[PDB]
């Protein structure tokens, strides 16, 4: 009943279903109401599915960027540089990134 | 050929229970060069039967849909599996035997012959949700048939039978890259 | 309820 | 913060410098060209700390900066979602507010 | 520890070699590391007449020390294709772990190691790089993670 | 499908030989001429139509 | 491009629709670069 | 080695392990190319990649 | 609805008066040809003379 | 009410009827298209295209807009555009190249 | 008609695309001399 | 006696702007000036 | 802002010589091409396409191949290549030099 | 099912060679079958 | 887009921090 | 030249080969061959390339 009747992901609870929807409501009533003393809850697997589409690129994009600068000028107390960031054409970013090395 | 082309064979993706896309079926094929025309034309017309059956069986057991192939299914298409009802045979009334223990009794073993009354529950253990998403084995061979396309990518590259590609996306019609 | 914890 | 660059009178030093300006540090910034000027100090009293308070001027230290650059990180996104949240972030009323500690 | 352990024995030099074809469908990644070849027993036999070691055993115990002599990592699917592709990588063509040479960037924090593994190791281990590098918090930081053991 | 075996020093060749199922079919029309089809149903060397 | 297309069907020196169509559509803020083809 | 009987090169895929270039020592593969090189080109220019 | 069967073409070439023959390729016209389900129950659209 | 039901291009299909500004405006989607070569191709961009049709005796504008656009924020731009074009079909549009400054000056007091 | 064939494929020259003509796919080069 | 065979190997009948897909003719006289995977199909050319 | 206008004003990407003069003057060029020619006086576009032509996904152009194994005796050199066409990628062998 | 037509004209899996030859065959086998015996020349399915 | 970016499968807006 | 890295018998490499070629002639993927009279004036580059 593994190939045959089910997919395996499905089967074996890798991509399927949530434990609360794929067993008997009874059980699960019964897990509720035994949680505090017996707690059921351990014995079954639950899917966690991470997105497929919408989330990533995959249009060869950079994650790090160095960006010189375009002109540098220090006196002998202060060393001022001055650069120009372009943000891709879609992309965005925060400036929690951007550390100055 | 154009008319009587070789059966596009399914190959079946175990895992997600989706069908990886499909390929000229190379595998079970005849070789006429040896032969004259009138072996060739028995061959021709062996092959045309072929694709007759093949066009048959789909046409009878496949379920009609506006996909050549969803990844994920509907709950009531995926033939859910039938379990029978489950008897629980209660042994032993438990208020009676408290009542009997505090008077000062102890019970070991184990109906009952204390208590007169006998409770039987009887239930149905089915999912919360009737199981949707991917198919079978069994229910993928009955309606991935081999499918014979007639005239090879003519027409429309907008009607060009997709699917047939294993690495494709399904919805928002992209090939999935490395 | 159910469990979904391992490496990664 | 003293052993972090080594012992010895000279070392070099390889440090990254974080944006700490209240409107900046958290700013989701949409895609376009920006010059992000920054003068970095010189002067060795406010750059080096040292267990005792004495000035750093007459001892002689002299920090001397090679190169400065900065690296921004991108999130990679699809471009559809990408472009969708520029278009809800460049409206009037979804404009980011920041706060100083 | 959901994995597929495979050692493969070094030669005490230089570098070396990887697998087969195969489905790869729900992988899920790679985690290497280097063990002392006295100190890994036999698996399959009962018993190992070679082992002559007592002590931490890092391949069943979780004590492992010799990770931080990585140098770089590159990773081919077909023999055509690099993983980290699509530019993603400061060093698009294969992971760097530590680069010694300097002469340009690409060293992060205050230590040996490389700007793009740093921020590989903050994804793979808190999800933090994207926005901005922070401490991440002390029930995410456990015995086993990343920046529990870093010592630049 | 896959095999683990003894090690032995000499280099040596696996022979796992899938057993296909071939059949020749001879017709011979008329005087000297001699016509023939062949069908290895797992593993063919096909043709089109 | 993108999936969905208006359309306005007008019952109608210089012209004019067509430069008021451009400065609506550059008024949504999502929009920049507004082409006019003819 | 082109039409050689012994050693005859091979391109096969991963399927059937079944050669997809064949000789028979009837062929003569080298005058094949030179005279499609003659006929496609005008061969008095040399070129120094394939000589 | 199975697909009608298409017939076959044999054409001749020369003193070659049997020779098997595929039909012409013609680029898609929506005046000429129009886009028919092979197998009604699932999607596999091609071209037919209408 | 509603003269013309003609979809010039094929390629769009219609989904809503020719609703009526109180000209009339109808929303055409998008047919299937070829396969693109990663799923972040169709949204992505903010130009939007104003294409002009020939009159058919009344005009007929296409304006395609990105998808991240609201719907309804487009049909309303449209339809305020729309009836300023009406109410219109100036000396204010004059002003702005061919009138001169300098030039008006002889005609005013001369 | 850009729908209808690979058209956006080929270069254009102006506003027409510069497509083979029909009979332009196969080859046949062949002697012995 | 041997036309199927040589029909097949496309020594005697259609051209390769016939015996192809019309959408692979397609494609190959729009990917003329950069790609050109016309010199890879073979024409009868009759006498 | 976009200077597609400005293109097609100057004829850099707007429209052939052959569809944007005035039909009389392409009659008349075409009449007298034979002995006064006034066709190279104007410019057309030839604008390449922009979609659908390119991966723009990290894909190489030269790859190298070293050899799985191989043997060397007295009077022959062989090679084996295990030599692998992408996933999306296609080449013909016209290239495939051995180096 | 898809494959009868095939298997059935390669006799892979198919009618018994006693009945889909001629029965003038059939007979003649089954006559000079003590000195010439052609009976060889012909293939039986034995389905599973 | 549809509907923004899918979440990962089986005051959330704001930041109020002040105060030295 | 640790690796081959060097087009036909010169200083030259592989990868600026291709794109000299591709510049000039649009032939670097289907084969390097010699180009057609026509294309190859006196400011080409096969047309003064001297390994």
């Amino acid at each position: 009943a593994t190939p045959s009747m089910l997919p395996q992901w499905s089967y074996m609870h890798i991509a399927g279903q949530d434990a609360s929807e794929y067993l008997s409501p009874g059980l699960v009533q019964f897990a509720q109401a035994t949680e505090s003393y017996f707690n059921i809850g351990n014995k079954f697997r639950n899917p966690t599915v991470a997105p497929t589409h919408d989330v990533t690129t995959e249009r060869s994009q950079r994650l790090q960027l160095r960006f010189v600068p375009v002109d540098r000028e220090d006196t002998q107390y202060s060393y001022k540089t001055r650069f120009q960031l372009a943000v891709g054409d879609n992309r965005v970013l925060d400036m929690a990134s951007t550390y100055f090395d | 050929s154009k008319e009587i082309p070789t059966p596009y064979v399914w190959t079946f993706q175990p895992q997600m229970g989706a069908a990886a896309g499909a390929s000229q079926d190379y595998s079970t094929r005849m070789n006429w060069f040896s032969a004259g025309p009138d072996m060739i034309h028995d061959v021709n017309n062996i092959r045309d039967a072929q694709n007759r059956i093949l066009m048959t069986q789909s046409a009878i057991t496949a379920t009609p849909r506006n996909l050549i192939d969803p990844r994920q299914w509907a709950a009531h298409l995926i033939k859910q599996p039938v379990v029978g009802t489950t008897h629980v045979e209660m042994p032993r009334n438990e208020v009676l035997e408290q009542h009997l223990t505090s008077h000062g009794a102890q019970i070991a073993g184990g109906r009952s012959s204390f208590n007169p009354l006998q409770t039987d529950f009887a239930f149905h253990a089915l999912p919360s949700r009737p199981r949707h998403g991917g198919i079978g084995s069994r229910q993928f061979v009955e309606e991935f048939v081999p499918a014979v396309y007639l005239n090879p990518y003519s027409g429309p590259p907008d009607s060009y039978p997709d699917q047939f590609i294993r690495h494709y996306n399904v919805y928002s019609n992209s090939v999935s890259g490395y | 309820l159910g469990c979904n914890k391992m490496y990664g | 913060r003293s052993q972090l660059l080594g012992n010895g009178r000279f070392c070099d030093f390889h440090i990254q410098v974080p944006q700490k300006f209240f409107a900046i540090r958290n700013l989701l910034l949409l895609p376009g060209t920006y010059t992000y000027e920054w003068s970095f100090r010189k002067d060795v009293n406010m750059i080096l700390q040292s267990t005792l308070g004495n000035d750093l001027r007459v001892d002689g230290a002299t920090v001397n900066i090679t190169s400065v650059n900065l690296y921004a990180s991108f999130f990679p996104m699809s471009h559809n979602t990408a472009s969708t949240l520029e278009a809800m972030l460049r409206n009037d009323t979804n404009d980011q507010s920041f706060n100083d500690y | 520890l959901s994995a597929a352990n495979m050692l493969y024995p070094i030669p005490p030099n230089a570098t070396q070699l990887p697998i087969p074809s195969r489905n790869w469908a729900a992988f899920r990644g790679w985690s290497l590391t280097r063990l002392k070849q006295r100190e890994t027993p036999a698996l399959g036999s009962p018993f190992d007449p070679y082992f002559t070691y007592s002590g931490t055993i890092p391949y069943l115990d979780g004590t492992f020390y010799l990770s931080h002599t990585f140098r770089k990592v590159a990773i081919q699917f077909d023999s055509s294709v690099t993983w980290p592709g699509n530019d993603r990588l400061l060093t698009p063509n294969e992971f760097e772990i530590k680069i010694s040479v300097d002469g340009e960037g690409y060293n992060v924090a205050q230590s040996n190691m490389t700007k793009d593994w740093f921020l590989v190791q903050m994804l793979a281990n808190y999800n933090i790089g994207y926005q901005g590098y922070h401490l991440p918090p002390d029930y995410k930081d456990r015995t086993f993670s990343f920046l529990h053991n870093f010592i630049p | 499908m896959t095999f683990e075996m003894d090690p032995i020093n000499e280099p040596t060749l696996l022979y796992v030989l899938f057993e296909v199922f071939d059949v020749a079919r001879v017709h011979q029309p008329h005087r000297g001429v001699i016509e023939v089809v062949y069908l290895r149903t797992p593993f063919s060397a096909g043709n089109a139509t | 491009r993108g999936n969905l297309t208006y359309r306005l069907r007008i019952p109608v020196f210089l012209p004019l629709l067509a430069p008021i169509i451009a400065a609506a559509i550059g008024a949504i803020p999502g929009i920049a670069s507004v082409a006019i083809q003819a | 080695y082109y039409n050689s009987g012994g050693n005859l090169g091979v391109l096969a895929g991963q399927s059937s392990q079944l050669n997809a270039v064949v000789d028979l020592q009837d062929r003569n593969t080298e005058l094949s190319y030179q005279m499609l090189l003659a006929n496609t080109t005008d061969r008095s220019r040399y070129f120094s990649m394939w000589n | 609805e199975v697909m009608a069967p298409q017939p076959t073409l044999v054409a001749e070439q020369g003193a070659m008066k049997a020779v098997p023959v595929i039909k012409p390729a013609q680029p898609f016209t929506p005046a000429v040809h129009e886009t028919q389900r092979i197998v009604t129950n699932l999607p596999i659209t091609t071209a037919v003379t209408r | 009410v509603v003269l013309d039901e003609s979809n010039p291009t094929p390629s769009y299909k219609p989904v809503t009827e020719q609703k009526v500004i109180l000209p009339t405006i109808q929303v055409l989607a998008s047919k299937k298209r070829r396969m693109a070569e990663n799923e972040d191709d169709r949204g992505a961009g903010s130009v939007a295209e104003v294409q002009m049709r020939e009159v058919k005796p009344i005009q007929t504008v296409d304006v395609s807009v990105p998808d991240h656009s609201t719907p309804m924020e487009v049909v309303q731009s449209l339809s305020r555009a729309a009836q300023v074009a009406q109410r219109l079909t100036v000396e204010a549009m004059d002003l702005s190249a061919p009138v001169d400054a300098k030039p008006l000056d002889l005609k005013p007091v001369d | 008609m850009d729908e209808y064939n690979y058209a956006a494929l080929a270069p254009r020259q102006g506003s027409r695309p510069m497509l083979s003509q029909w009979s332009g796919i196969g080859t046949h080069e062949m002697h012995g001399g």
